[PDB]
């Protein structure tokens, strides 16, 4: 049931082809 | 956290693109 | 561990695996 | 340069973890 | 709790390589 | 939909070839 | 937006996320 | 041809909103 | 609810780059 | 099926999907 | 098995190490 | 060598499931 951490996967590679250039910090927790 | 907000919803490339930089 | 150039969507997921909790940064400046 | 480090060149689990927070 | 949406990345990909040259149409519902 | 056949069950190479062109 | 030559899997991967409920046709001709 | 088009030359989120349904 | 079998492509992954020249085998059930 | 060279991630995930059950051994002698 | 190792809860690299040749 | 095989050649899903167990 490690759910979170597979999402986690395909966030980086949305955030990766959204951002662009312009790159991103990833955070998981506040 | 975004993973909070787009791990249990779905997030759209436009609520993606605040997390950018 | 791999030997090899590591780039776009891969070196992000390859990022994502090894901080893992910490989190990472991602800025392509070249 | 990440980019130029570890696509234009080799990069070891190390100096992968550089660009860690 | 947005598993339908990891899976339907697998399954593109899936369709990708096994359709190979011929491609394919992705419709989520009918 | 193909949605509700292979991410509830797991479809096959064979299954998966249906929805080719 | 990403700007680079998006090939085979990485392209699927992207329409994927663009069209997202619309959907989408991978037909290369090349 | 979307492999010419994305894959041969540069594709802007909008010159692959083309290929959607 | 086809959880095992996506998490299965993101684990070969991952031994792919912790593996790397060394490789592996991939065996899911004893 | 495809016709194009895999190379790498996508080498592994391709091997994933066709064995399957059986399982499959990486080995990157070249 | 490593499916029932890492797919229920998560290994770290060192853990994915074991598994290798 | 499946690297010389499927990535410096090409792989029909046949020479690729020769390396199945
Ligand atoms: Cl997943
Ligand atoms: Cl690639
Ligand atoms: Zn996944
Ligand atoms: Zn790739």
């Amino acid at each position: 049931f490690v759910n979170q951490h597979l999402c986690x996967s395909h966030l980086v590679e949305a955030l990766y082809l959204v951002c662009g250039e312009r790159g991103f910090f990833y955070t998981p927790k506040t | 956290g975004i993973v909070e907000q787009c791990c249990t919803s779905i997030c759209s490339l436009y609520q993606l693109e605040n997390y950018c930089n």
